[PDB]
């Protein structure tokens, strides 16, 4: 029906600083798209209505502008408590859509990935499976990589990974990937290893054991 | 069989409204009892039919 | 004042189906334009419906996604607006919310719902088992020593997860679930200092409500 | 002949009707009646907890245990008292109760 | 009423004005249509809402029994309950009363600032017909509609070419 | 005045005009005489009826002598306390009421004013003069025919509009 | 507001004007400035002065408790004044916190009135001498030195003086 393009998907930015978000319209919607906000674990809170027209009770550090097609939003003076999900929603016409999210992260000095390695449990080996698993920890940014070698050699299959959002305090990432296979084939191996490449080090962060 | 936070002897009132004719003696807590048969706030503007 | 509240979420067979009733409280001077809007965890904001007010002849809208299936209705006696669905199919797994314009005319959504969730799949309620995690046997040299929990095989979520009754967790960090064969799989870390552990003993703590498990593992040195 | 805009305003259906000062039974495009005329028609339990119904027996009649009264010997909370104007059940045995009124207005509280 | 707007030199309603209170209808070349004002029907709406609202907080705060020896004492009460009433039942339908008028008047009010806002706007660049009417005296195609409605009408530039016309 | 008419741009009233609240004075080669707007004057006065008819009507429903003895001062003493008090508030709400109200008749006259004006004005346009008096002057000729015209508000512009506007721009 | 000049086609206030309530700034060869009105404005402080004491006399006279006491056979009594002095008290206080809003909205509305009305009155003078711009203000077709300027403020001034000149100006 109509289509809502939101861009960025994901912004990173600091305090005081000023950010724009773009909303795009297949249609011409008028002048009928709205602004959402919504924080983690949370429903939705209405920002901005009729695109450049401030809801009550709302910071006047929020604007919005646009009209038919072209759409932008912007925080004008940032905040902490900001980094959080915006949304557009045409109410143009039903249905009445979406954009794609914007996620708003906060700018950080660089961190390195505390790396833990965990052998599958006696109570988990008795179960028939084994589950291994390497923890990722308080790095930034969140672009990193994984490879699982086992006895040098890499493996495919079985790998599970996990990420947190940006931290509250600390403002930086955490992952985890759990490595899983039958206890058989576990047996069948000698040497375990978990390198993660990330920016941070000139070179990959090995963390492996053996039994 | 029956839950309310308002009671009259005519009978227990639910509402989202400020005033209540229904009784003068209530107990619980309970919208303003007044004598008017009608009380309507105007909140869009006149319906003036066209040409 | 206003406070919309939802409820009804669950888990269903596909093919099944669900009622969601989103109940008004408060004083307000419309109840027109009621939506239902879903969230799938992880992506965006997707519109079902809506349904009018009496005066506007209670008509209604749908998307064409969950159109035939969906049926939005309203008991003005019990003052809810209900959504009943029927005939689910795995994308139908969302977190759900019903939202309102608070003017006469619907220019936005000024009043939201909490929310609540409804998931739909074939797989069975299913325990999970928590095997705690300990480090390394060739003896922590280091300044600060790390362990975590492994909670896996369970359907569905969530499941809560506590270091020693919530007594020490902080630089704790738990990664939510992933899909692993048709059924999630969890995992959390908690660092502590060297001084504090194996010392002064913690154990991890893990409740799924679906299946009614609560479960206690301590973690264990080995050797 | 050239193009044109108008300024206008809303116009619907709506019956509804409102006085004001200058005017009565005028006809708005929206109005809310604020005043609530309707009820259950019940007696009812408050706040979860029922009310103490005497039945027949008076005030006096329940605490003096008039025989006629002794479904009353033991009772639970209660929210609200419902006493009949002319209660059958006063004292049996005649006799007079001395601030009988001021007691009532006790056991409201 | 008052402003002499709803009623007024507008002479009736739009039953197509659907999504406002207050609003424009243009017709030219690229076509016709009813458009509400958005802004201005939600800020009244706003306005509306404190209104009912301070009248619900401002408003918002048993029985005894008496002897036959009581009669005093038992009328004093009634006589007070009954003021009490008397008092607060007058104060609701007067406050309901005069807020009605008030609110009317506001509607008319604000649809008088909008066209003045119009019309100030617009200038001699149109002919005013007093209906709440401008026809113009220039082309104005849909970028131009807006530009009245968006409040950023361009007089200079389509100002000597009104000009021209008005007077041929 | 909140409408700006009454001791406004029209700077005082026409004791010639006995006929009415509001009306027009034409002067034009027939004569020169005040005619009242009789449908505005009566339609205000339907307005302003139903107002104090309904300052009355909401203020309708007292005292009832009691007497007191000598112990009984208390009692005695919240009685008055209540009557008194009664009245306090009852004569308040009628004083308000009369103040606010007369404001409203007032800048309502007003407003009925300054509407007659406007109403006029939006209907000559270019035809005419406007000279800030409360007054037009006309750009053409106008029989007492054209003057009734315009006082019952029909005036076809186009039958005087040339005739005017080359006067007008010459 | 509700006649539409402050927050209206005024767009916004004048930090400089500071001399009263309403008026006017002009500019002109031998300068600007900004010059407050003092009528108009002493003429509303006046309708406020008015206001406020109407409020504080009609609010004078009213409801006060006097102290009583009530013994453990008297309960009904004690109620009674309690209900009472409390009924009273509840009255009054809807009576001044709904006086002073209504009031309120009322003063408000007022001032925008009396710069409208300024507005009105300035313009209904100088008729087609000027261009009405709409963001408050006029521009002269003809010439106006700082006699004229006064000569608008104070009510006086002469349209067919500067006719001819400002229809020259303005048809070519
Ligand atoms: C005032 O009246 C309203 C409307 O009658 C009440 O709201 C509704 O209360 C009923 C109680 O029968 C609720 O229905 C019940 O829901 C529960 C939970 O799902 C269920 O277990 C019962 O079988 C029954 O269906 C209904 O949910 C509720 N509606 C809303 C809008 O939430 C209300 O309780 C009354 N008083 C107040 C304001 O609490
Ligand atoms: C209003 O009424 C007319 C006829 O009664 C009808 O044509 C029109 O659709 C109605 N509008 C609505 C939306 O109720
Ligand atoms: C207003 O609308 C015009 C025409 O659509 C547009 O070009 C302009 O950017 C808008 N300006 C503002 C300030 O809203
Ligand atoms: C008005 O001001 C002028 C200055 O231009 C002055 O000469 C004249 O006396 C004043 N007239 C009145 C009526 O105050």
């Amino acid at each position: 029906d109509i289509q809502m393009t939101q861009s960025p998907a994901s912004q990173s930015a600091s305090l005081g600083e000023s950010v724009t978000i773009t909303c795009l319209a297949s249609q011409t919607i008028g002048t009928w798209l709205a602004w959402y906000q919504q924080k983690p674990g949370k429903s939705p809170q209405l920002l901005i209505y009729a695109a450049t027209s401030l809801a009550d009770g709302v910071p006047s550090r929020f604007s919005g502008s646009g009209s038919g097609t072209k759409f932008s939003f912007k925080i004008s003076s940032l905040q902490a408590e900001d980094f959080v999900s915006y949304y557009c929603q045409q109410l143009y016409s039903t249905p009445w859509t979406f954009g794609g999210g914007t996620r708003l992260e906060i700018k950080r000095a660089d961190a390195a990935p505390t790396v833990s390695i965990f052998p599958p449990s006696s109570e988990q080996l008795t179960s028939g499976g084994a589950s291994v698993v390497c923890f990722l920890n308080n790095f930034y940014p969140k672009d990193i990589n994984v490879k699982w070698k086992i006895d040098g050699s890499e493996r495919q299959n079985g790998v599970l990974n996990s990420w947190t959002d940006q931290d509250s305090k600390d403002s930086t990432y955490s992952m985890s990937s759990t490595l899983t296979l039958t206890k058989d084939e576990y047996e069948r191996h000698n040497s375990y290893t978990c390198e993660a490449t990330h920016k941070t080090s000139t070179s990959p962060i090995v963390k492996s054991f053996n039994r | 069989n029956c839950e309310t936070k308002c009671q009259t002897p005519l009978g227990a009132i639910n509402t989202t409204l400020p005033f209540h004719n229904v009784h003068p003696l209530t107990i619980g807590e309970c919208p303003k009892y007044v004598k008017s048969e009608k009380l309507v706030l105007a909140t869009g503007l006149r319906n003036v039919p066209q040409i | 004042e206003v406070k919309l509240v939802e409820s009804g979420g669950g888990l269903v067979q596909p093919g099944g189906s669900l009622r969601l009733s989103c109940g008004t409280s408060g004083f307000t001077l419309t109840d027109d334009y009621m939506t239902w809007v879903r969230q799938p965890p992880g992506k965006a904001l997707e519109w079902l419906g809506f349904i009018r007010d009496r005066a506007n002849g209670y008509t209604t809208e749908y998307s064409a996604s969950v159109k035939g299936r969906f049926t939005i209705s309203r008991d003005n006696s019990q003052s809810i607006v209900y959504l009943q669905m029927n005939t689910l199919r795995v994308e139908d797994s969302a977190t759900y919310y019903c939202a309102r314009p608070k003017g006469y005319f619907p220019y936005a959504m000024d009043y939201w719902g909490q929310g609540t969730s409804v998931i739909v799949s074939s797989t069975k309620t299913t325990a999970p088992s928590v095997y705690p995690l300990a480090p390394v046997c060739g003896d922590t040299t280091g300044s600060s020593v790390t362990l975590g929990c492994l909670v896996k095989g369970y359907f569905p979520e969530p499941v809560t997860l506590t270091w020693n009754s919530g007594s020490l967790s902080s630089g704790v960090h738990t990664f939510p679930a992933v899909l692993q064969s048709d059924l999630y799989t969890l995992s959390s870390s908690v660092t502590v200092t060297s001084s504090t552990w194996p010392s002064q003993s913690i154990t991890c703590n893990v409740a799924h409500p679906a299946s009614s498990t609560k479960v206690d593992k301590k973690i264990e040195p080995r050797g | 002949p050239g193009d044109q805009i108008c300024i206008g305003y809303h116009a619907n259906n709506s019956t509804e009707k409102v006085d004001t000062i200058l005017e009565r039974n005028v006809t708005v495009t929206h109005a809310k009646d604020i005043l609530e005329k309707t009820h259950n028609g019940k007696l009812c339990k408050l706040n979860g907890i029922p009310p103490l119904e005497l039945g027949d027996c008076s005030i006096a009649g329940w605490l003096l245990g008039n025989p006629e009264c002794d479904r009353l010997l033991s009772v639970p909370e209660w929210s609200y008292i419902m006493e009949k104007e002319n209660p059958r059940d006063g004292l049996c045995y005649p006799g007079s109760f001395n601030d009988y009124e001021e007691l009532k207005h006790l056991l409201s509280s | 009423g008052l402003f002499g707007a709803i009623a007024g030199f507008i002479e009736g309603g739009w039953q197509g004005m659907v999504d406002g209170w207050y609003g424009y209808h243009h017709s030219n070349d690229q076509g016709s249509g009813y458009a509400a004002d958005k802004e201005s029907t939600q800020k009244a709406f706003d306005g509306i809402t404190n209104k009912v609202n301070s009248v619900i907080e401002k408003m918002n705060t048993v029985g005894k029994e008496f002897s036959n020896l009581e009669r005093r004492l038992e009328n004093l009460n009634k006589k007070m309950e009954d003021g009490f009433l008397d008092v607060w039942t007058y104060n609701a339908e007067l406050l309901v009363l005069m807020e009605n008028e008030r609110t009317l008047d506001f509607h008319d009010s604000n649809v008088k600032n909008l066209y003045d806002k119009v019309r100030m706007q617009l200038r001699d660049n149109v002919k005013e017909l007093g209906n709440g009417c401008f026809e113009f005296y220039h082309k104005c195609d849909d970028e131009c509609m807006n530009s009245v409605k968006n409040g950023t009408y361009d007089y200079p530039k389509y100002e000597e070419e009104s000009k021209l016309n008005r007077n041929e």
